[PDB]
């Protein structure tokens, strides 16, 4: 019942997907052979007749090395090998390659293996697709894959998890291609999309907790949790939940505009309790945004709390009218109440030898802003610098795109950006 | 004036005139037609019945309408997608290959001009 | 006409309508087993209003449980009075409604409603004589919205001569659960004006300004809320639930509440008001807007009928004299075409922990206060068509929308027409 | 012999029937068994083969909570299953629906019991129809059940005690509607209607019986002793009103105007003897009458002065020479000035235990007064208030009642009040 | 993408050839005899882009070894690591080419390199996931030049979807006096132009340049150019070799550093210079080694980088350090030096750091730059052209092997079209 299948693609996908599953097992109490010594984890695990407990996951990317971690890593045992795919050549950062060119070549054997789990579901509510931008499977073969998904399973349920590219850690170039590209074709399959930037998740894991040099794994841990506050919800009976449509309904006003902003806290060095109203008056602070962006820039359209751990309903009450009298925190005129509110009662979990520290009490905030369009700008300002020169446009091209693709996905960020500005008009 | 009237086991009883009249004298449905009229009520409840249970019988109707009309804009999602996406993906397919038999075209025409160059050799 | 079948759908439908069941199973003596262990036979003269009588000595109530998710319904079963509910009266779906009133009406609702149905009509069946039907929702969300006026259609089209009743939760932003509430409730709105014979609006808007302004409660909860509500339909069934000289069932109320079909909605009141008191206080309170559970001011319009019903042990003699004297001195603010439009009963027997109670039934014109209230949120949301995907994509027309906003702002120029109206 | 039979529909007439049958049983020796240790009684109570003597009557409501009070009463033995009507839904509050949704399903039911009993006279002299005004059922179906008397009893009599409406113990609102709808229907159909309006006999009850709330036990039991006054004569041998016939000719110039005045006296608490000149002045006080009008407002067209228990004629003409001499008494051009008497020599009686004082004599006028039209009037106004507006009128149209018969009985309401202006100058 | 077949063509070709082979070696510890006796499995992790396995646990590289004149490929077999390759894959005809291109890309090293391609199927076959070939081969001879060039176009005909990739060194009259130089070098880069994806450009005026003024050398040999060329080599593949936090390969690489197809001639650059078989007293500090992106005196080609603009710049630091601290190194010389680097190519320089040096040094530093500056070196080169071709000196070389005139013209325009490219986009402004 209320099944949710969860897809990671590319390395990005792959990697956050191992974080996510590892802090599910601890959550639950499955150990990495799928035992274990609220039934509502089956919405994440299947179940073998020999009481094993398995992902309902595929993992998917088109060059071997980071998959064959998994399997030959600690959770080796936790999924089956069908739901491990990988191909031979990567996409070499390049959209087109993975979309078309090497995509193609794998695309039917995923599908084969989504219908399969799919078949394993009595109430699917839908799909969770964790992806990057900026590779060139993490965007060529996700736009393929959310598009063969639309065939196959028609408006069920679609979200996604995404990285939004930082130079920082990025090893591509063309990222702002790639990212232009994906998001242009997946748009109208997509029914919300929530985006993590890995430059604010690096600042935050410097700043709040005291790590000179981020590596992956210190950011992936950090969206771990992000992940599994949105999902707890799904995976546990807590007093107020949120399925995938309330999630959809409460934070979508169009269709277009379906990309929320994600905000965790607190964030704790665990070598260094806080209460509930100050753990929510830090979403509402620039620093601990998942985007670079200027809410007060912009107006709130919805949003979406998320609390987890020793939280009554009282203190998030008392917590949420203060923040409605913060002048500094303005929502839209066609807005007359955009709170919406989840608690579940189980803490959150932290892995063993990891850096966050075991709190109490947590929230995620999910905030529908119009100051996301910031971060689209920044993107769309790279996209014009190399193309207006056509820089590097010879490898997409050499692949089988034309160009009118170009422009067309970038003449659809530009309409974007201008549907942004007019749900801000009064 | 007093006039008795009648006197009984259990009573009596008489009249007392305290001045005579002024004027002298007093001045000037079936069982089909019940039945009919009865069942002319009945006749319009029934009507005001049957007008209550058409409005509702067209309003399931109008809900069979929403349901059906939210399965063919699924039908129609998934047939455009479908035809979208074979078209973009065999666009893509023709032009990889025409830059792929264009490119060993290029190389076999230097190729051709090989044995140009060889046979202007022996040539001379 | 003897039995009620009452129906609770979605959270808030399932919430207090365990409240309910909760405060009038006190009332009436019957403990969580079902058994009697009470004081007196007025609690059982009328018991079979609302409650069945089973072998073992045993009173299980006439109630179905309805949720298209399981979750709040298991909260129920563990609740205090869980197991004095018919086990096979719970029928419960798997996906949820979205906070979406078009999924709980058409699509969701739909492959629901059914087994619903079954339930209703084993219930309705084992009936000397079945006076009406009693549903408590919310308006502001997916399945009791929804679903709930979807199962109102479906009863009333099986049933057309029987009572439709309502307790009807509406939405505030004050304490609100999902951004769509404006919609839901005005899709609903529409629904009950053409379906429902007699509507109880219970204003959540007003629930929290009684908590926050007369109870300092800085900061209520939905336990604050429904500690009002099940006041309120304690106060109001009072009459359908104990032997009294007014042998009061709901067809009798609706002829003499309602003049006009499409006016059905009431203001309910009650005095005092208590967290978790002399007679002509008491009577005062009918015209205290501080006193209505919902957000209206009983002076800023006219009663077209009122009902109250005073509990506890105090002179009938001082109550016909107060209320007269209330009548008397706001005559300004009852219509003079429908004399003597208030009726009042007694009823010796308490609410638990009060010694003396007033609840007040009000068919007030004021009420257009509440649905314009709506019709402002709703067409803020609308002019932008903010969220209207979501309802489109489950195959709804938009002119659904705009006649279900036409229809609203219709009753309240209706209830200004005769807010007007001079003898 | 020279039977009636009571018939007594909803639960205002079957609760007063109730109060009535226990007097009589109290005034002519009958156990609340049936049995018993003049024979003029036998008009009101047949008598079976166990030597049990039963009420001629018929009780229909269709609400059975209410016609269990008479099969589990007291009197319970009394009565036979037979006579006992009564259904599933009232007709709640509705004329509409006792007339033409609950009369069409039961009327042929209820004539069939009625039937049994008349059936066992000899000589049936007629019917007393015991109903509210304000009642659905009261209203609505006891307005059948007249004109359906009126076709299979052409030449029988039909007398009525009507229950005024009162806001103090009402509870509908649309009483007017109704009162105004059952007039209209069983005017040409009724021969002679004691009106008893609920606020009269609620005044007499706070202010001569000392009560602060009056129940209907109150209100029923006063009533009951009025009625007692009115049959008296025809229980007994008496000399005045000896069949139901001689109330239209005593009374009754005009069949239309046949509503008279019935005032009672003496009513005295039995927390605390008056002779036989104070009970006749209270016969000519309004604070006694049953029906609340000013008598001063209208002309008489007949009087009847019913005494009972210790009453001599001698005292009787004395008392009603001081009062032609110090009252004007204004009777119409056209009918002698001037009284019928009658003496019962049985005592008045009350129930054991109750409110009313047991006096030694007691009186009861029925008067037929222009002034009584002031009740219409008042009933007519409400009506007009509400109908204005056509408040409440989709009830009676959704039960098939046609809204023109709204009209037509409010004009047959406005030429009831022009005839009794006509009568009065 | 694992494997890379490697070519190497004439003297030129197989001495740096042979020599990235043994510097490579002993970087996997692998021995003249094909064992392995490192003692560290990072040694291993990427061996197979270069090396075969063979039976006796021996590593053999995937090298194909080409020669028109025969003595050369006795000269490898005599070398250090001769016995290391394959002897199967050493083709050798009889006469060399005469510094002649027409010779080895029309006449003699056609006759040859259908055997070449032969061995080419038997290494390319028998990979799991060939990512392409790297040439090694000089512009100014005869055989690298002319039959190597042959060589990239037929490989390309038949595996058209892998890449290809050279180390190319180019002509200085400082180092030889063959006179054509000029003339093999501008046919030589009119195909590399159109036939490969990544291309070295090695220049011997500026190793030259390194021995005789950094290295005091007064004579440089052929070996102290060599050692230059071997340290670059291997910095520069780096990356393939060794696990990193970026799993590069030869696709990668291009897709990043290539933004027009025709401008994929890189400027290579090394730090710290050394001279051959030389102890070094010090090594170098992270500053010091990121502040020779910028030193003219540190490119294997002669340009200075200050006199155009970086496209994309690839660095990759080796030895234990800091990556804050070099990544903190190369955020500044980027800031201070913003104004050679194009505006409209966002985040284009990219770093790596290895902690396995090189052997001779603790710390290094290898750069990969496409700038526009390279265009001096194609210009040095057209003007020597130019000045033999407008005398038509020694063309009968080449015409009487078949060659026309309007070969040479339509090359030497060809040239002069990419310095244009070149200077289009160094002028380019982003608004
Ligand atoms: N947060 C996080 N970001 C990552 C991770 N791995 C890669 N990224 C980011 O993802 C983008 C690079 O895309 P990748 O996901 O590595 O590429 P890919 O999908 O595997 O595609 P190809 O290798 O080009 O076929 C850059 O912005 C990286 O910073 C990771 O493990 N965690
Ligand atoms: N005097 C007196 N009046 C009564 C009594 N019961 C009811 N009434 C009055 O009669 C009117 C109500 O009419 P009922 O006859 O009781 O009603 P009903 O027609 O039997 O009931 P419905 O079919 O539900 O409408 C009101 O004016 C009541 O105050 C009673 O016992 N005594
Ligand atoms: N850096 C360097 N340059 C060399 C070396 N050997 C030759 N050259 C240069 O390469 C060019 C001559 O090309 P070669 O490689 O000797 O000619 P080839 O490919 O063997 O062709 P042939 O004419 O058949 O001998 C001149 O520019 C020489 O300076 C070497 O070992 N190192
Ligand atoms: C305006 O005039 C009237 C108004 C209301 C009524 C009546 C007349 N008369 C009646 O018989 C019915 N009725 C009342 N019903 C009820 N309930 C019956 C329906 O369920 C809820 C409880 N409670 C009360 C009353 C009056 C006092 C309290
Ligand atoms: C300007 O942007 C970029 C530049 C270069 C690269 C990338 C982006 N990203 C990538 O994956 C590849 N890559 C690099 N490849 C390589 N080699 C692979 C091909 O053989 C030679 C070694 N060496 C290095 C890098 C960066 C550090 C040294
Ligand atoms: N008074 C009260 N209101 C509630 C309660 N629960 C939910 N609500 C209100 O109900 C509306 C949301 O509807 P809900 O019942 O939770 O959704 P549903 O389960 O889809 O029917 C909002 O207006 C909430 O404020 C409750 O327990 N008491
Ligand atoms: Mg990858």
């Amino acid at each position: 019942m209320r099944e949710c299948i969860s897809i990671h693609v590319g390395q990005a996908g792959v990697q956050i997907g191992n974080a996510c599953w590892e802090l599910y097992c601890l959550e639950h109490g499955i150990q990495p052979d799928g035992q274990m010594p609220d039934d509502s984890f089956n919405t994440f695990f299947s179940e073998t007749g020999a009481g094993k407990h398995v992902p309902r996951a595929v993992f998917v990317d088109l060059e071997p090395t980071v998959i064959d971690e998994v399997r030959t890593g600690t959770y080796r045992q936790l999924f089956h090998p069908e739901q491990l795919i990988t191909g031979k050549e990567d996409a070499a950062n390049n959209y087109a390659r993975g979309h078309y060119t090497i995509g193609k070549e794998i695309i039917d054997l995923v599908l084969d293996r989504i219908r399969k789990l799919a078949d394993q579901c009595t109430g699917l509510q839908g799909f969770l697709v964790f992806h990057s931008f900026g590779g060139g499977t993490g965007s060529g073969f996700t736009s393929l894959l959310m598009e063969r998904l639309s065939v196959d399973y028609g408006k069920k349920s679609k979200l996604e998890f995404s990285i939004y590219p930082a130079p920082q850690v990025s090893t591509a170039v063309v990222e702002p291609y790639n990212s232009i590209l994906t998001t242009h074709t997946t748009l109208e399959h997509s029914d919300c999309a929530f985006m993590v930037d890995n430059e604010a998740i690096y600042d935050i894991c410097r700043r709040n907790l005291d790590i000179e040099r981020p590596t992956y794994t210190n950011l992936n841990r950090l969206i771990s949790q992000i992940v599994s506050s949105i999902t707890a919800s799904l995976r546990f009976d807590g007093a107020l939940n949120v399925d995938l449509t309330e999630f959809q309904t409460n934070l979508v006003p169009y269709p277009r505009i379906h990309f929320p902003l994600a905000t965790y806290a607190p964030v704790i060095s665990a070598e260094k309790q806080l209460s509930v109203a100050e753990i929510t008056n830090a979403c509402f602070e620039p620093a601990n945004q998942m985007v670079k962006c200027d809410p007060r820039h912009g107006k709130y359209m919805a949003c979406c709390l998320l609390y987890r751990g020793d939280v009554v309903p009282k203190d998030v009450n008392a917590a949420i009218a203060t923040i409605k009298t913060k002048r500094s925190i303005q929502f839209v005129d066609w807005c007359p109440t955009g709170f919406k509110v989840g608690i579940n009662y189980q803490p959150p979990t932290v892995v063993p030898g990891g850096d966050l520290a075991k709190v109490q009490r947590a929230v995620c905030m999910l905030s529908n802003t119009t100051a996301i369009a910031e971060a689209w700008a920044r993107l769309d300002h790279k996209f014009d610098l190399m193309y207006a020169k056509r820089a590097f446009v010879h490898w997409y091209v050499g692949e089988g795109m034309e160009e009118g693709e170009f422009s067309e996905a970038r003449e659809d960020m530009a309409a974007l950006e201008k549907d942004y500005e007019e749900v801000g008009v009064d | 004036e007093v006039i008795e009237l009648n006197k009984a086991t259990s009573g009596q009883s008489w009249e007392v005139i305290l001045k005579p009249p002024s004027f002298d004298g007093v001045p000037e449905p079936s069982l089909e037609e019940i039945q009919k009229k009865l069942e002319a009520a009945e006749e319009r409840r029934k009507y005001q019945e049957a007008e209550l249970l058409k409005h509702l019988a067209e309003k399931r109707e109008h809900e069979r309408e929403v349901i059906q009309k939210a399965i063919e804009e699924n039908n129609n999602f998934i047939k455009m997608a479908k035809e979208k996406l074979a078209q973009k993906m065999e666009s893509n397919k023709e032009n990889r290959e025409a830059h792929l038999a264009a490119m060993l075209e290029r190389l076999q025409e230097k190729d051709k001009h090989a044995e140009e160059v060889r046979k202007n050799k022996e040539l001379k | 006409m003897r039995e009620i079948v009452h129906i609770q759908a979605g959270q808030c439908g399932n919430q207090i309508g365990a409240k309910f069941w909760e405060v009038i199973s006190d009332e009436h003596g019957i403990d969580p087993t079902g058994s009697y262990h009470g004081d007196s036979d007025l609690q059982l003269e009328r018991i079979n209003v609302y409650y069945n009588e089973a072998t073992g000595n045993k009173y299980v109530p006439r109630a179905i449980l309805v949720d298209l998710e399981p979750g709040t319904m298991d909260s129920v079963r563990s609740g205090p009075f869980g197991q004095i509910f018919r086990p096979d009266n719970f029928v419960f779906g798997q996906s949820g409604a979205g906070n979406n009133w078009a999924k709980g009406h058409y699509t969701e609702g739909a492959e629901l409603v059914d087994s619903v149905l079954d339930v209703v009509r084993k219930e309705s069946e084992s009936c000397d004589c079945l006076q009406g039907f009693q549903l408590t929702h919310s308006l502001g969300g997916g399945t009791g919205s929804g679903m709930g006026t979807l199962l109102i259609s479906k009863i009333r089209e099986e049933y057309p001569d029987r009572i439709m009743n309502t307790f009807s939760v509406m939405p505030s932003p004050k304490v609100s659960d999902t951004v769509v509430e404006p919609y839901n409730a005005t899709l609903s709105v529409h629904q009950l004006v053409e379906n429902t014979d007699e509507t109880y609006c219970i204003d959540n808007e007003a629930l929290y300004d009684i908590c926050f302004r007369t109870l300092k409660l800085t900061t209520p909860t939905y336990g604050d809320l429904n500690h009002l509500v099940s006041a309120t339909m304690s106060g109001v069934t009072t009459c359908l639930r104990f032997p009294g000289q007014l042998n009061a069932d709901l067809r009798k109320l609706a002829v003499n509440m309602v003049p006009f079909p499409r006016l059905h909605f009431f203001m309910p009141g009650f005095a005092p008001l208590t967290s978790r008191l002399t007679v002509p206080e008491l009577t005062q309170q009918m015209f205290d807007s501080k006193n209505m559970m919902a957000a209206c001011d009983p002076r800023h319009g006219r009663y077209l009928t009122v009902a109250a019903i005073f509990r506890g042990r105090m002179s009938m003699k001082e109550v016909d004299e107060q209320m007269l004297n209330v009548q008397n001195k706001n005559s300004s603010y009852f219509v003079e075409w429908i004399p003597n439009n208030v009726k009042t009963a007694v009823c010796d027997i308490p609410p638990r922990g009060l010694k003396m109670s007033a609840t007040f039934i009000g068919n007030s014109t004021a009420i257009q206060e509440l649905f314009k209230r709506i019709s402002e949120q709703f067409t803020a949301m609308f002019r932008r068509k903010a969220f209207l995907h979501w309802y489109t994509g489950e195959g709804m027309d938009e002119m659904e929308f705009t006649e279900a906003e036409s229809n609203m702002n219709d009753l309240v120029s209706e209830y200004q027409q005769y807010q007007d109206a001079t003898a």
